[PDB]
């Protein structure tokens, strides 16, 4: 995420995704740069743990089986639930299971309303608030 | 090879002052605010004689890295650093007074 | 008189003051021991624990139920509730008693403390048993120690330490058993 | 190795069968084909290569593949000529070989 | 599909691809000569086809 | 041009072999001072519940003892007390008492003199020339007890593990000055230990701190050492990765350019040749 | 560079796992009989799939 | 040795020279891999400066002396008194000078009957094991 | 990298002869006195040999 730049495609893009979608890059970067200064683990300062849990909760977030396409409608929440809270009490592991989850135990009439809408008003943004807190999530 | 440990303590001055001075050449352009929502900033020739010349002699050495990182010029250097210190404390209480119960 | 609070769980409040807050504040020797002084108890029958220390080389830390200290007023025994003592010992002998059996260890002088809570604290620079001591230059070692003697008092302090010590390793190499 | 591709052709297609393959030292063939492409005049393409590498080399290679009557499995070592996997020859090799198996000392 | 060649760390770990291409990265006296009479004598035992 | 990219692999090669070296010779060194290290911890409890733990103490003049290690091979070691010192230094003065700041080891003396030179007397150097011995600490505790201070302060890492080195400060207080006087608690919490000393407690309280002292720095410049052992190790590992990783791009490049090297010269050739015929 | 003692009871059990599972990869091979006497033992699948 | 190799291998080595040269490029393999730590001399580990001291004693045995050609039985000869260990009283830098001290010091007994019987028997093996301890070597 | 500490006093004397062998193959020659400063010396070859 380093070096793929595509700047053409932001800022014309799917705005509900690039509410989130900034700072995850913003948490994404802070990770590349935490984990360039630790490639050895020795030095503890309990806030830069902080973005190391939170850069290896986000990796693990994003990256998928193959052959398995994801509607920008489910994608949307599963990057709205993870740049926020709501996946913070899995160590790193069970994020695997924890997309799925959250896809499944949503209400999937949120779906259509975050892909006709194009993005996450304050309506669904407190919905979305709502929803994301009674998840049966698989990881303790 | 071996880090910045093993260099003399003249040394990591030289190596704080080079860092400082080699983030402070970046700036936000006016015309990459299309794809990275900072906005951008002209940076006077004056501005730029005195920041570096402060960076120079020493009279920034206090400050971290990152307060010289995407910055226009040594007032906003100061006010970023007055930014990143605050928000090493405050947080966090977002639990309650929020707009999200379900009958407004 | 003690109007200077100190400690170190205080310490840690009076550091988060002066000190930036990006380092963890350092350690202190009462966070490295939990055998206290004042802690009531420790005893437990007739089996009191024995802190036997060395600078080099830690030669007991067992239970025992006698020990006994060559103290300057002379040898004393110390038992389970023994009573809190400071004690400067004279170069000599301890004696290591678990019961049935029974190890002597001579001592070449140092402190020995007892605490409230019964337990033992015996400090001593060079604890040497007496199977790798020798019985034959003692006696060599006194008759160098019967002879040099100048007027300085730094001398007469160390060859009168000297005198002592040898007497005392022949004194605790003659009457074995 | 043209032969070898024709004996195992007529063992896979004719008689049915499910046949192995050996190339022994696939760079050989690439240095073969170097040779006789330096040979003829042509003007030799990178670090010393033939122009014609990549498709004489998948003029080899793609005669073994299944098919509906039988399959070629084939068993090629490869050689790294400065143990350097830039280089052009395992370059244009591993983009046509599935599974590697190292051997050790 | 999976060629069972019968040796159990090529079969378990890198699988033999039925009709694909297989890299050998040998030297001296590691013995790849055994490995390939092995390879032949299993195929030609059990799956009926042939060698080259 | 091709000649400096193949010495300079040569070069950063046999520096990650000395570097794999050095590794193994720290991480090893390290054993050998741990059967010395806990039995070097059997002094350091019986002083502390004896004494207590009194830092924050209002001394009028204190020896603060930073000791450091002797090759400059640390890794995260020597600055830190470094900074360590001034931190646990600035948060005990308050009303302007006197300081004599002393350094133990080579690596004090090249770094606390940059921040509190004014306040620095005495640099303690080749330690840990043959290994670490009891005189030695008295020598060095004597040679503090030739002026009398208050109190004392003693920097030094605690060895726990490889990879934690929490810098502790041992105390030692005076004795008559200040060391019975902050055991006045309802009375005096010392007077229930029964004195068996041949003069009175004033003057055996004098050979308990100094014991003290010298069982301490002991302990100080024992723990540093193990623990300097224990970081060269941790950065002899890092610095062997970096030749590592240096060795792995600069090979990458010797390829690049041995490709292009062999490229060009093959094309200056066949310009040569088919502008010929 | 710590000794063999040394690693927890979480790591030296994958220690000796791996020390027998490595030596387990190893296979009697029936071209080598004609000169090292055990006679070779061709493997299937599902077996090598289940032992592992 | 780390890069001259014959692909034929010990199939046609000389047998007797087999017995004895696989031992010596095995302690030769460990010295190369324990190489470049001569420097750091000090520091021992006991066990890695027993093979270090071991590939000094064969490195320096090895060397020849300028169309010096030997025949094969006085090679083998001097090769299994460097290997077993019947060298290690002699230093580093004196092995040259403690060869000839075995080679015309030994019998020639042994040596036509180690090239007429072609392998190293139990009873030359023994035989030689006690002719290797009456010689004058260079020790101290 | 390090600085002639770690060589335990038996190759820092081979270091400091060898310092001594690199400065001893100086020799100013007769033709270059109008180079540095010096005349020029014709040595013997017995000279060198003890002297080396």
């Amino acid at each position: 995420v380093g070096l793929s730049v595509s700047r053409v495609g932001s800022a014309a893009q799917f705005p509900g995704m690039k509410q989130v979608a900034g700072t995850l890059k913003l948490e994404l970067a802070q990770y590349r740069e935490v984990a360039a200064f630790a490639q050895f683990g020795s030095d503890l300062d309990a806030a830069t743990q902080y973005v190391l849990e939170r850069g290896a909760r986000l990796t693990e977030m994003l990256k998928q089986k193959q052959f398995a396409p994801i509607p920008i409608e489910r994608q949307t929440v599963a990057v709205y639930a993870a740049t926020k809270g709501f996946l913070d009490k899995v160590r790193v592991q069970d994020i695997v299971a924890a997309e799925e989850a959250v896809i499944s135990q949503v209400n999937p009439a949120v779906f259509k309303i975050l892909k006709a809408n194009g993005k996450i008003t304050p309506a669904l943004d407190a919905h979305l608030k709502a929803e994301l807190r009674k998840v049966k999530l698989p990881g303790a | 090879i071996l880090g910045m440990d093993e260099l003399s303590e003249e040394d990591k001055l030289t190596v704080a002052r080079a860092r400082k001075i080699q983030r402070f050449l970046s700036q936000p352009f006016q015309v990459a605010e299309v794809f990275t929502g900072t906005p951008g900033k002209y940076v006077d020739l004056a501005d730029t004689i005195s920041g570096f010349q402060g960076v120079l002699t020493g009279k920034y050495d206090d400050l971290p890295e990152m307060a010289f990182y995407m910055v226009g010029d040594i007032k906003e250097v100061k006010e970023k650093a007055d930014k990143m210190a605050k928000d090493i404390a405050s947080r966090k209480e977002a639990d309650n007074k929020k707009v999200s119960e379900e009958l407004k | 008189e003690a109007a200077a609070p100190a400690g170190p769980k205080e310490f840690t409040e009076v550091w988060n003051k002066k000190a930036p807050s990006t380092l963890i504040v350092p350690e202190f020797p009462s966070n490295y021991t939990a055998v206290k002084a004042v802690g009531e108890g420790q005893v437990h029958g007739d089996a009191f624990p024995v802190n036997f220390y060395t600078p080099h080389s830690i030669l007991s830390q067992a239970q025992k139920d006698t020990v006994v200290l060559p103290g300057v007023d002379g040898y004393f025994g110390v038992k389970a509730s023994h009573v809190p003592t400071i004690a400067q010992l004279k170069p000599g002998v301890v004696e290591l008693h678990s019961g049935a059996e029974s190890e002597k260890f001579f001592v070449s002088g140092g402190f020995a403390f007892v605490h409230p809570n019964g337990v033992t604290d015996i400090c001593v620079l060079e604890a040497a048993t007496l199977d790798q001591v020798d019985p034959a230059a003692v006696k060599s070692a006194l008759a160098a120690a019967s002879a040099a003697q100048p007027t300085d008092e730094f001398e007469q302090a160390a060859n009168r330490a000297a005198i002592e010590l040898y007497s005392a390793l022949e004194s605790a190499v003659e009457a074995k058993a | 190795a043209l032969t070898g591709l024709t004996v195992a052709e007529y063992f896979r297609d004719i008689e049915g069968q499910d046949v192995l393959l050996f190339v022994d030292n696939i760079f050989r063939f690439t240095q073969a084909n170097s040779e006789v492409s330096a040979l003829l005049g042509r003007i030799p393409s990178a670090v010393g290569y033939q122009p014609t590498l990549a498709t004489d080399l998948g003029g080899l290679q793609e005669r073994i593949t299944t098919t509906t009557k039988g399959s070629i499995t084939s068993v090629q070592a490869v050689y790294v000529p400065a143990d350097d996997l830039t280089d052009p020859a395992p370059a244009t090799t591993f983009a046509h070989l599935d599974a590697t198996t190292v051997l050790s000392r | 599909e999976i060629l069972v060649t019968g040796i159990k760390v090529v079969d378990l770990l890198a699988p033999y691809q039925r009709g694909g291409k297989i890299g050998l990265f040998g030297g001296a006296g590691v013995g790849k000569t055994v490995l390939i009479m092995e390879l032949i004598n299993n195929v030609a035992k059990a799956h009926g086809g042939f060698s080259v | 041009s091709n000649q400096a990219v193949k010495q300079r692999i040569r070069a950063i090669k046999n520096i990650g072999k000395i570097t794999k070296a050095m590794k193994m010779v720290a991480a090893s060194k390290m054993k050998n001072a741990q059967i010395a290290v806990e039995q070097s911890r059997g002094l350091v409890d019986p002083f502390v519940r004896l004494f207590g733990d009194f830092p924050a103490v209002n001394s009028n003049k204190s020896v603060v003892v930073a000791v450091t290690s002797d090759k400059g091979l640390c890794g995260g070691l020597n600055s830190n007390i470094t900074k360590y010192t001034r931190a646990t230094l600035a948060t005990t003065e308050s009303e302007g008492k006197d300081v004599v700041v002393v350094s133990i080891g080579d690596k004090g003396r090249s770094q606390l003199t940059r921040i509190e030179s004014q306040r620095y007397q005495l640099a303690i150097a080749d330690t840990y020339k043959v290994r670490v011995t009891f005189g030695q600490a008295s020598l060095i505790v004597e040679e503090l007890i030739k002026h009398n201070p208050q109190s004392y302060q003693i920097l030094f890492n605690k060895f726990r593990s490889a990879i934690s080195f929490k810098p502790t400060v041992a105390t030692i207080l005076s004795p008559d000055l200040l060391e019975k006087q902050l055991e006045d608690v309802t009375g005096n919490s010392l007077d229930a230990y029964d004195i068996e000393a041949s003069h009175e407690r004033s003057d055996v309280l004098r050979d308990l701190t100094e014991f003290h002292l010298g069982v301490t720095l002991y302990n100080a410049m024992l723990e540093n050492n193990c623990s300097e052992h224990a970081s060269r190790m941790s950065a002899m590992e890092n610095s062997t990765k970096s030749a590592g990783e240096m060795l792995g791009k600069l090979t990458l490049d010797y390829n690049r350019k041995r490709q292009a090297t062999i490229t060009t010269e093959l094309i200056e050739i066949i310009a040569g040749a088919s502008a010929l015929m």
